[PDB]
RNA sequence: GAGGUAAAAUUC
RNA sequence: CUUAAUUGCGAUAACGAACGAGACCUUAACCUACUAAAUAGUGGUGCUAGCAUUUGCUGGUUAUCCACUUCUUAGAGGGACUAUCGGUUUCAAGCCGAUGGAAGUUUGAGGCAAUAACAGGUCUGUGAUGCCCUUAGACGUUCUGGGCCGCACGCGCGCUACACUGACGGAGCCAGCGAGUCUAACCUUGGCCGAGAGGUCUUGGUAAUCUUGUGAAACUCCGUCGUGCUGGGGAUAGAGCAUUGUAAUUAUUGCUCUUCAACGAGGAAUUCCUAGUAAGCGCAAGUCAUCAGCUUGCGUUGAUUACGUCCCUGCCCUUUGUACACA
């Protein structure tokens, strides 16, 4: 049904090699973090990189 | 209510003014088979001769059918403000004269001589049987019949 | 079909009768089975309510209901 | 135990305030009854033909009471529905403003309405003590 | 003060506040009560907090309800929407919660949308059909 | 049911049999079963429900058009042909004489009725169209048992509105003579005839 | 959308949206001869009107 | 005419030109040891039971 | 003057679109770029923007 | 390592 | 392999980019929190009317007197991200189910929307325009009258119907999107006159204020009607009363009486539509001195039946065939 494009892939892949401090696999502080580290324009595609690292970071720990 | 139970003196189809009444319905329209005359003179002469709406035709008394005969015979003296007759300010005296059975047919083919003998346009669109109130033909009135 | 909407003497005995009788008794009852009019249905469900022979379980202005005594 | 015209049914105290004016007698006819459509939007007469103009100013009176005030506009245009016109559909045709003139100007001589300042219609002491003395002769009838 | 509270209902345009100030237990929606709904057959359909929530529960409370905007059936769906919504905001602040819960799970299992808002909004309406996804009609030739 | 008294007044006929256990305004949505299969979630009794009117999403999934209950579906399928597109209260009414007439004859309790109703006009198989080419052949198939409580629905709805047409009887009258006769099927009424008709094909086709 | 009439019935609209505000101010005659020659703006309209009566 | 009682344990697909029609191997009330696919028409969830006019008929594919 | 919100702030614009063209025509060889209006009481102010302003 | 499948359809 | 998608996961003589999609924007949904409201509402206190009178109940009254912002309005924001969890594909992109939640079909619906192309439409939108014609007994302009509405016939879009789930008469009484007069005559309340249409005397509103709660229709109740081209149907036709306008005859249109036909569910064919959608229903706006039966928006009542397939019509991506390239 929904397939996220490449510039959350974009985002999200740099959000993750930089600052793997400060960001742990819960939602609320994946988000709330990103309103003054990076400048995403508008609110509904900054929920959606912060909503694919949350879905990378769960599955560093596992392999 | 109530139902009758006297004798079998229903008296269904029975005529008046020369053109038939449809028998056992409700007496409301037994006037309404007469060309001439509709649904609400109908209902306005029956409520000024004292006869009640909640029956049939009925008994139908000799006294209570010549009441009714006796109002559209002569409307202008038995209480109608002049603005429900049909026929107002007559091109013959001037009166206001309402329409019969058999007088409706005579007095709309003198609507339509009276017209046809001056050669005004309202007339002879009628000579031809076509649509005389103004409209596209384009389409509509192909049947002749 | 011709339907009486005159009632007869013949056919009043008639309505005393088989109304009781019957499970069900309506507007549309009346008029298929015995044969009066439509307009005169409606009035003889009030002769019969009043009198007490039949019982409205529910009472509508398009459809009337109406069972025997019991 | 207190009551008052909301706590009494819609049709049941129309039914009742009709009939109990019917006794009365005081009805002040203007005269051109019985001939009349009511409206400019319907098709015949009412059917009713011996009476009948109870059952609208019995509306009318419950009418000005629940609101703060109404004229004739307002009685016109509630009054009233769609017109069948013929080949082309419904219209909201307003009813007809002589005869919701003629009622309040009858319950105006009674004492029930009143010329409401600002304009408009409103209820009188005299309405209020009537229209709520038969409301209660309605739940007690039932009970 | 008295204790009052205050919710409110809403479908597609009909909204009902509804003041729950304290009383002897009376129910009045714009005046008339509620055994006055102007549909008969969904008159009915506002006894549904008034019988599975129990007989009265209405010891302390009155419930005053009045309509602004909708149809004859949208109003019926937010006076209903009204009082179970009004309840539970008594039962809430002054009532414990314990007893609460009661109430919620009550309209859980039953859920028919009393507790919570219909989200359904009538669609606007494009161009070419006298609806929103219709068209009028095409002809070849 | 411990009565009080209350500010309002409320009826006895409401407070006593409405308080005590969920049924209708005075009948009963008692202990009767299906004397057919199971059908896991198609029939909606226990949890009952109060009156047939209700404004639930029960066609956004494919799985919850079974949830909805099939006193309300009647009135659904009495909606149709035009100028009865809408006015759901007229038809709450034809459902609410519907089972006051079954309720008369031999006392007949009337939700046990409906739904024999449903498993007794289901056509068990069904045609298709496929293959052939030119002169196309009927392939018989089987059916779901959802669409054998979605044919009972249409032929009840649509057979009851034909023999209520141009006749005296009325619509909620010929219903619940539709109803009655799909109790003991002996092909009297329009979908017990029709369920027959549809298999007696179905058999000269596989 | 189209100005002649050929082509698929396209229908465009537009809008404008007007916004209105009014603040209740008791104050001396000495700011109201200085609140008007500050705080301007273009397409924005300014108006003083009378007392209760 | 006897009736028989089956169970859907799996469904296959759809199956046809125009699509209305579903493979599924029901499995019999009466014989938990045996299954036979069937094509039926409307839709079908799994674990329903259905009523089968005739026990033993083999489901081809409908072309 | 007496002139209801939902037809003078459009007049106004009527205002812009006309003086948009007529300061095209006239100054299409001087640079026309736009113009912008700041109404101000007993000063009402019009502001031509252009390239090229000493032959304007 | 096995798993379906034929009507007609001419010209600018 | 996976999606609405050249979406991505990945595979690789291609590596990195530019467009479209997506993003963005507008609107409809949610926040008992924020800043606030006599041009939006409620509660309380005074005055006052009616019913019960033991404390009540239902209303009225504009700077009496204060408090509040729950609804309504909308500034700044918050909020779903297929989140959490269980299965499934070799992991991975993704799919399916349940719970929670106002909302889990791209949240619903729109706006915008590439490259290349058409002998598509408009010279009758333009003082945008080449060329040609005309330029005064004018194919300039203006006035009077007529026409664009004529008609054996064919087709297209729509309206009303073929009724008793309905007509008709009372009564119940429920909305939203809107629109309205300055150097004038717009939207109209209220009171009288009139059967109606309407007329007259005044008033509010340059507008969240007044019309306006547009108390609209379908609808709901109570009655009449009872199957009969009937009381379903209102076409056609006669007479009269009025409004608009300098002017209405070819009846502008409204109203009242009378006329009261065809039509008994529509052949071969064919159109639109998947949820608050279809359909039924009326209102507002556009054109407007007057007239929609049209159209653009909006609200009210609210289904049945799919959650698929390529059979028909047709569109994308590769592979292949070609004597087609005006394809
Ligand atoms: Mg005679
Ligand atoms: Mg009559
Ligand atoms: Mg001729
Ligand atoms: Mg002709
Ligand atoms: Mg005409
Ligand atoms: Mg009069
Ligand atoms: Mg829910
Ligand atoms: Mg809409
Ligand atoms: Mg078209
Ligand atoms: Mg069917
Ligand atoms: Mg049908
Ligand atoms: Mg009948
Ligand atoms: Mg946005
Ligand atoms: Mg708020
Ligand atoms: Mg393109
Ligand atoms: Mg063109
Ligand atoms: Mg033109
Ligand atoms: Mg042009
Ligand atoms: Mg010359
Ligand atoms: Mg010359
Ligand atoms: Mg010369
Ligand atoms: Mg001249
Ligand atoms: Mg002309
Ligand atoms: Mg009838
Ligand atoms: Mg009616
Ligand atoms: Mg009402
Ligand atoms: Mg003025
Ligand atoms: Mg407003
Ligand atoms: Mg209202
Ligand atoms: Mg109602
Ligand atoms: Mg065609
Ligand atoms: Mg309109
Ligand atoms: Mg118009
Ligand atoms: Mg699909």
């Amino acid at each position: 049904g929904r397939v996220r494009t490449k510039t959350v892939k974009r985002a999200s892949k740099a959000l993750i090699e930089r600052y793997y401090p400060k960001l742990t696999l819960d939602f609320q502080t994946n988000k709330r973090l990103c309103d003054e580290i990076a400048t995403i324009q508008s609110k509904r595609l900054r929920n959606k990189i912060a909503g694919y690292t949350t879905h990378l970071m769960k599955r560093i720990q596992k392999g | 209510s109530l139902v009758v139970q006297e004798q079998g003196s229903f008296q269904h189809i029975l005529r008046l003014l020369n053109t038939n009444v449809d028998g056992n319905i409700k007496i409301v329209y037994a006037l309404t088979t007469i060309k001439g005359v509709g649904r609400r003179y109908s209902n306005l002469v029956c409520k000024k001769a004292d006869v009640d709406l909640h029956k049939r035709a009925g008994e139908l008394t000799q006294e209570e059918l010549e009441r009714i005969v006796q109002i559209m015979q002569n409307p202008t003296h038995y209480k109608i403000p002049a603005w429900f007759l049909n026929r107002q300010n007559d091109i013959t005296d001037g009166k206001d004269y309402h329409t019969l059975a058999n007088n409706v047919e005579s007095k709309l083919r003198d609507d339509l001589e009276r017209l046809k003998k001056i050669r005004a346009h309202r007339g002879i669109r009628h000579f031809w049987g076509l649509r005389v109130r103004g409209q596209h033909t384009k389409t509509t009135g192909r049947r002749r019949a | 079909a011709q339907h009486a909407v005159i009632l007869d003497q013949e056919k009043y005995d008639r309505i005393l009768k088989e109304v009781p009788t019957y499970r069900y008794v309506s507007v549309s009852v009346l008029v298929d089975r015995l044969k009066i009019g439509g307009s005169l249905a409606r009035i003889a469900l009030r002769h019969l309510e009043k009198e007490g022979i039949i019982k409205p379980i529910s009472k509508h202005s398009k459809q009337a209901i109406y069972t025997r005594a019991t | 135990p207190g009551v008052s015209v909301r706590d009494v049914a819609a049709q049941d105290f129309i039914n009742a305030y009709a009939s109990f004016l019917q006794r009365q007698g005081k009805l002040e006819v203007p005269g051109y009854v019985d001939i009349v459509k009511t409206s400019s939007g319907n098709e015949m007469p009412p059917q009713d033909a011996e009476g009948w103009f109870y059952k609208r100013a019995a509306s009318v009176a419950r009418h000005i009471y629940m609101r703060k005030q109404v004229g004739v506009g307002k009685l016109n245009k509630l009054y009233g529905g769609a017109k069948s016109r013929g080949v082309r559909p419904y219209k909201h045709i307003d009813a007809s403003g002589s005869i919701n003139r003629k009622v309040l100007q009858a319950l105006e001589k009674i004492g029930i309405v009143e010329i409401s300042p600002k304009g408009g219609r409103r209820i009188s002491e005299n309405g209020q003590r009537d229209l709520d003395r038969i409301a209660a002769q309605t739940l007690e009838e039932d009970e | 003060a008295v204790p009052s509270v205050q919710t409110f209902g809403k479908k597609k345009s009909a909204t009902a506040v509804a003041h729950v100030k304290a009383g002897k237990g009376l129910i009045k929606v714009n005046g008339s009560p509620i055994t006055l709904v102007e549909p008969e057959i969904l008159r009915f359909k506002v006894y549904e907090p008034l019988l599975l929530v129990g007989l009265d529960k209405f010891s302390n409370i009155d419930i005053r309800v009045r309509v602004t905007g909708g149809g004859h059936v949208s109003q019926v769906y937010a006076i209903r929407q009204a009082i179970a919504k009004g309840l539970v905001a008594y039962h809430q602040k002054y009532v414990d919660e314990q007893s609460k819960n009661e109430l919620k799970k009550a309209f859980t299992s039953y859920d028919r949308t009393l507790l919570i808002a219909d989200s359904r909004r009538p669609e606007p309406k494009k161009f070419g059909g006298k609806g929103a996804r219709s068209r009028f009609q095409k002809s070849y030739r | 049911f411990t009565p009080v008294v209350l500010a309002t007044p409320i009826p006895e006929e409401v407070q006593q049999a409405q308080t005590e256990i969920k049924l209708f305004n005075k009948w009963s949505f008692e202990e009767v079963e299906v004397k057919d299969a199971s059908l896991v979630d198609y029939v909606q009794v226990r949890q009952p429900i109060f009156v047939a009117h209700t404004a639930g999403r029960y066609a956004n999934k494919r799985f919850r058009k079974a949830q909805c209950p099939i006193i309300e579906r009647l009135t659904n399928s009495l909606m149709m042909n035009g100028r009865n597109n809408g006015k759901k209260l007229k038809a709450v009414r034809i459902i609410k004489h519907t089972l006051d007439i079954i309720n008369v004859l031999t006392d007949q309790n009337p939700i046990q009725v409906v739904v024999d109703a449903i498993t007794n006009t289901g056509p068990r198989e069904d045609t298709t169209r496929v293959g052939g080419g030119g002169a196309a052949r009927r392939q018989a198939v089987d059916v779901s048992p959802l669409r054998r409580v979605n044919q009972a629905i249409a032929l009840l709805t649509i057979g009851a509105r034909e023999a209520a047409f141009r006749n005296i009887k009325t619509i909620a009258e010929t219903l619940a003579e539709e109803l009655i006769n799909a109790a003991k099927g002996s092909s009297t009424s329009y979908a017990i005839k029709k369920k027959d008709e549809l298999e007696r094909v179905a058999k000269s086709n596989r | 959308k189209t100005p002649n009439g050929e082509g698929s019935k396209t229908w465009e609209t537009y809008e404008m949206r007007i916004h209105k505000r009014y603040i209740d101010l008791e104050a001396p005659v000495q700011i109201v001869k200085r609140i008007t020659q500050i705080t301007i703006e273009p397409g924005v309209d300014v108006e003083v009107v009378v007392a209760s009566n | 005419t006897p009736v028989t009682l089956a169970k859907v344990i799996k469904v296959l697909g759809r199956t046809g030109s125009r699509g209305g029609v579903t493979q599924v191997r029901v499995e019999f009330l009466e014989d938990t040891s045996r299954t036979i696919v069937r094509n039926v028409k409307g839709p079908v969830r799994e674990n329903d039971i259905l009523v089968l006019m005739e026990s033993e008929r083999e489901a081809r594919r409908l072309r | 003057a007496l002139i209801s919100k939902k037809r003078k702030l459009v007049a106004d614009g009527v205002f812009y679109a006309e003086l948009n063209e007529f300061f095209t025509r006239e100054l299409a060889e001087e640079g026309y770029s736009g113009v912008e209006v700041r109404v101000t009481p007993t000063k009402t102010e019009v502001i031509i923007r252009a390239t090229r302003t000493q032959d304007v």
